[PDB]
RNA sequence: CGGCCAACUACGUGCCAGCAGCCGCGGUAAUACGUAGGGUCCGAGCGUUGUCCGGAAUUACUGGGCGUAAAGAGCUCGUA
RNA sequence: AGUAACUGACGCUGAGGAGCGAAAGCGUGGGGAGCGAACAGGAUUAGAUACCCUGGUAGUCCACGCCGUAAACGGUGGGUACUAGGUGUGGGUUUCCUUCCUUGGGAUCCGUGCCGUAGCUAACGCAUUAAGUACCCCGCCUGGGGAGUACGGCCGCAAGG
């Protein structure tokens, strides 16, 4: 399969403002793309979709642009 | 020679486009009386053909009962389906008093003397098999001397082996 | 098991219930 | 008393069994080591009771006694059969019909049949008939031949049944149970020892290994032969 | 729950001797003041009985352990009842 | 929680015996060795020893099984047990299997079977039925 | 000891991988398979369609039992526990390992009015304008596909 | 649309090439074919014989 | 005196008269109604009714069960 | 989960009893976009107190309180010990392939699924998460209707329980 990048012991921390990381996760129509389809694990897939979500909170992401 | 107990005639039926097509099922009990017994169940268009498929079944399975001169063993409990037939050895000159199926079963294998009960699913075939599974759990005294390695005597209780001395 | 069973149940209780509401009036005025 | 060495059977591939996962926890007896996924069959009880089969199969056919090679899969298909040729015994190889053993006295009509065949064939008479119906004979001569091909000599009974991976005969094994037959086979990792009276442990997915037992099996019967 | 130093302070004060933390006493002690804890937390939050439940685990746990103590040792569970303020 | 020692280690041999096990190993005490002295004398066990334990010690017992792969122990019954308990008088000893089984009765001599209980004329707490 | 003898016997037992390429001898040749004897559990089945580039090729022809051939490993676990393989696709990836050595010389299989699809043992475009049923040219590559294998030539 | 199925059901509308979801749908196929210059009835029969729509 | 449950035929009648512990017998050809032969079980007795126990393991201590047949409290804490 | 420093049988169950308890419903005060019992028309129908359509009040929402019911179901009470395995998946410790990146693999503890032995069952099926083998405590059943109904009693503003 594929994966987790944050597993490794190169994984980057997830936080809501670095917005490369994030946009990296999220697909063009600006959704938070699945697990299966990324790869990583639970703990980080819900890292990451809380990240996404502040950040949106905090208009660094577009809403579904 | 051999003794026959035609036990129980049923008339089965399935259905089909046109009606029912009926048929008939024999459970035929083969025994010789003397410790030898069989059970068949057979099944035809006509009442003797089945008769005639369940002796040849039955004389097909055969099973020896441990008798001890007159009597099984020792008093045993057998299960089969929902039918539980207890079984209970009984001094010389008793005679069998057991019912229909259970009768039929003890008089075929030789059996002269025993108390049978049927506790529960008086359905004749059921009944049959829970006999047979019981006296299928009846074990000779040699056997458990065997198993135990021990002296019969140290065994079993010297009633049992003076019935053993009589009867031989 | 079959529904037949509450069925009869259904229909017991409603009939049941039918009568109380029918009742009700009656039944606080005698009570 | 082992006709082959313990170098011999085991280059074969005699120890490789079968999957970690498709494994048999009652074959944990001969069971040696578990390696690359696959477990290994220790070879000692393998040849111990190697030399207690060529024991029983020479007791056997010494007093009288018959044999049948029963083997469906392909990997030890052609081996029985010619093993049977080398010493013209009963053989099934490409398919075993339900109830050889059972319904004896139903399938010798088939042999019977199969002889009249044989004997239509040397009167010459396949052409006082329609082209249709001897063309139907034909086939079922085919036919006939084809599923029976060791089952020509089953006069009375087998006395004995040597079977090659029980799970894909199944129903041989069964029914030599039911008949009491006693039968020697070679289990492999995932097989059922409960079922055979006088195993012989050992891989039966590989041409060689089965090929080798056969040639032991096919030795110890004609020692027994020869010693009638 | 409590932190490490209200936890070692509780020990110090009650424990038999200066190793002991799971005597009854100290388990007495500990359970009372987390029980007074969610007592005063729970007089704002009046609807929160998931905690209430919890609450009531911890009362059941100190009263079992007042009734070893008392069937071991009366005068113990005396001066333990006097000396943090229970009643029953 | 284990209510029932004694009964837990007939269940533990009963599952043993009927899964084919050849050693069972369990928590050990003075009860429990006794009635495997004389599951041993009777010739229903193979052999019993007691190893060491992490905490205590254990028992470790080696079923029989006669040469056909067939069990040597037909049936394990608990007679008196937490809550009804049995006692027999020296008179009205019980019967198992009609005599062919034993009967392991705790008097005051000890651990006797109903025969030996009979024989000396004594009485007490039938533990167990073995055949 | 026995048991060292036996421990070095087992590790003389070599292993593979899925994608490797594994040489092999073939033991018998069916109608519809062809199995290969490698030194391990079982026989690696070979399927008639995974045999040969052609598609109305029977396995006796090309094949023969003793013969010694390259194939490689599709599938390691089947149901019954043999392994799936394939000297088409290892003939494949030689073959186009061998054609990026070129990118040139083969074949010609099919006749398009257009151009000349080019058998080098895979599919070769070569235009009509700058070249014809089996016959045997020389040009250079144009662009390789590697995905399909599917290549286009000069 | 979708849910239940009967016997005059309307049959699903499938294209002719596989689904392949925008999930994982790519671009594996790239073909360069010819750019020399062509006329009209040349570009036509460089069509047919090509079986290309 | 159809089967349980020892012991069958004829006549009269026909969804009537009636019988019946249960299953169930009366629809011009009834071994189930009524009468005659014949038979069987008892015998100074023979049957019916009423009451109790058994069969009923159908209150299961000996000797029952609770997924779907009746039966696990909606779930926890806790007093005796 | 690990360490096991600490107390040393302090455990289990639990009649009654107390507490929590989906939705609907009730009381006081707010709020009311969408949905929507009741209620209007429209349509279908022989008839439509319905299904479909257009509107639409309580209610759904918030605060404080009541009621105490559900197919409140895994139709499977709680605790413990044992009885072949194979494979997904969640959490935590550790040995060896070792790149040590990698569901590498192994070991182990605690959950959560699927398939399958023995065993059990009337059968369907359950099968280490038992409906298997046994022990401790509690609840419940004794043919179907009449009936979870009547009377009496307790609780509730009421519905009703």
């Amino acid at each position: 399969t594929r994966k987790c990048v944050f597993c490794s012991k190169k994984g980057q921390t997830i936080d809501y403002k670095d917005t490369a990381l994030l946009r990296t996760y999220i697909s063009e129509r600006g959704k938070i793309r699945a697990r299966r389809v990324t790869g990583n694990c639970v703990q980080h897939q819900r890292d990451i979709a809380v990240a996404v979500k502040n950040a949106r909170e905090v208009a660094l992401l577009p809403f579904g642009s | 020679n051999y003794i026959e107990r035609v036990v129980s005639i049923n008339r089965v039926s399935k259905v089909v486009k046109g009606g029912r097509r009926f048929s008939f099922t024999a459970l035929v009990i083969v025994g010789d009386g003397k410790g030898m017994v069989g059970v068949g169940y057979g099944k035809a268009k006509e009442v003797p053909a089945a008769i005639a498929k369940g002796v040849e079944e039955a004389r097909k399975n055969f099973f020896r009962v441990p008798l001890i001169g007159s009597t099984i063993t020792h008093p045993v409990q057998g299960e089969a389906a929902a039918g539980v037939v207890m079984l209970r050895p009984a001094s010389p000159g008793t005679g069998v008093i057991a019912g229909g199926a259970a009768r039929a079963v003890l008089e075929c294998a030789g059996v002269h003397d025993i108390l049978a009960k049927s506790l529960g699913s008086d359905n004749a075939i059921n009944v049959v098999h829970a006999t047979v599974a019981a006296l299928k759990l009846l074990q000779r005294p040699e056997e458990v001397a065997a198993r135990r390695g021990l002296p019969i005597e140290d065994v079993a209780p010297a009633g049992m082996l003076k019935a053993r001395r009589e009867s031989e | 098991g079959s529904v037949i069973k509450k069925r009869r149940k259904r229909m017991s209780k409603k009939k049941h219930r039918k009568l109380l509401r029918r009742t009700r009036v009656q039944r606080r005025k005698l009570g | 008393m082992a006709v082959v060495t313990m170098k011999q059977l085991l280059d074969s591939g005699a120890h490789f069994g079968h999957q970690t996962r498709r494994w048999n926890p009652k074959m944990k007896r001969f069971i040696f080591t578990d390696r690359n996924g696959i477990y290994i069959i220790d070879l000692q009880q393998t040849l111990t009771y190697i030399d207690k089969a060529y024991e029983f199969v020479k007791e056997t056919v010494a007093h009288g006694g018959t044999v049948l090679f029963v083997g469906t899969k392909k990997q030890a298909q052609e081996s029985i059969a010619e093993e049977a040729t080398r010493v013209g015994m009963p053989y099934v190889n490409q398919r075993w019909l339900g109830g050889m053993l059972t319904n004896f006295s139903t399938v010798h009509k088939r042999l019977q049949r199969l002889k009249e065949l044989e004997a239509m064939e040397q009167t010459g008479g396949f052409e006082g008939r329609t082209k249709k119906e001897i063309l139907m004979l034909t086939r079922e001569k085919n036919k006939l031949e084809r599923s029976l091909g060791g089952i020509r000599d089953m006069q009375k009974v087998p006395s004995a049944v040597w079977v090659v991976d029980t799970n894909k005969e199944h129903i041989a094994v069964g029914e030599a149970r039911k008949l009491g037959i006693p039968v020697i086979a070679i289990l492999d990792t995932n097989c059922d020892p409960d079922v055979v009276d006088y195993p012989i442990p050992g891989n039966d997915d590989a041409i060689r290994s089965a090929a080798l037992l056969t040639k032991v099996i096919a030795s110890a019967v004609a020692e027994g032969l020869q010693a009638r | 729950a409590l932190t490490a130093e209200q936890k070692k302070e509780i020990l110090g004060q009650y424990g038999l001797h200066d190793t002991d933390t799971g005597s009854p006493e100290a388990q007495v002690a500990l359970l009372t003041k987390r029980i007074q804890d969610l007592t005063e937390h729970l007089k704002v939050h009046k609807h929160d009985h998931h905690s209430r439940r919890g609450l009531l685990l911890l009362v059941g746990r100190r009263r079992r352990l007042l009734k070893y103590v008392a069937q071991v040792d009366v005068a113990r569970y005396r001066s333990l009842i006097e000396r943090l303020g229970l009643r029953r | 929680t284990m209510t029932d020692p004694i009964a837990d280690f007939l269940t533990r041999l009963r599952n043993a015996n009927s899964a084919y096990h050849d050693e069972v190993t369990l928590p050990h005490s003075k009860l429990k060795a006794n009635i495997a002295e004389i599951l041993k004398r009777e010739g229903y066990i193979s052999d019993y020893r007691t190893e060491d334990a992490r905490v205590g010690k254990s028992l470790v017992v080696q079923l029989k099984y006669g040469p056909s792969r067939e069990r040597s122990i037909a049936g394990l019954r608990r007679v008196s047990k937490p809550g009804l308990r049995v006692y027999a008088k020296s008179t009205n000893l019980p019967r198992v299997l009609g005599g062919l089984g034993v009967a392991i009765i705790s008097t005051s001599s000890g651990l006797l079977t109903d025969r030996q209980a009979a024989r000396q004329g004594v009485g007490g707490e039938v533990l167990a039925y073995v055949w | 000891s026995a048991e060292d003898f036996l421990a070095a016997i087992d590790k003389t037992i070599k292993y593979f991988n899925d994608g490797d390429i594994v040489e092999g001898t073939i033991v018998k040749v069916d109608r519809d398979e062809v199995l290969l004897d490698i030194g391990y559990k079982t026989e690696g089945v070979i399927p008639s369609r995974e045999l040969s580039i052609k598609h109305d090729v029977d396995p006796n022809e090309v094949v023969s039992v003793g013969d010694e051939v390259e194939a490689l490993v599709l599938t390691k676990e089947d149901k019954e526990g043999r392994l799936i393989l394939s000297k088409k696709r290892a003939q494949y990836e030689r073959a186009w390992g061998t054609i990026e050595e070129l990118k040139v010389k083969g074949t010609v299989i099919e006749v398009v009015k257009g151009g000349l699809i080019l058998d080098i043992g895979l599919r070769g475009f070569l235009p009509a304008s700058l070249v014809y049923i089996g016959k045997e040219i020389e040009a250079k590559i144009i662009e390789l596909d590697k995905n399909r294998n599917n290549v286009v030539l000069s | 649309a979708g849910r239940e199925w009967r016997h005059e059901s309307e049959p699903a509308r499938r294209p002719g090439y596989f689904p392949r979801p925008p999930e994982e749908r790519r671009i594996i196929r790239r073909k360069s074919f010819s750019m020399v210059p062509c006329t009209v009835d040349e570009a036509a029969l460089e069509m047919e014989m090509l079986d290309y729509d």
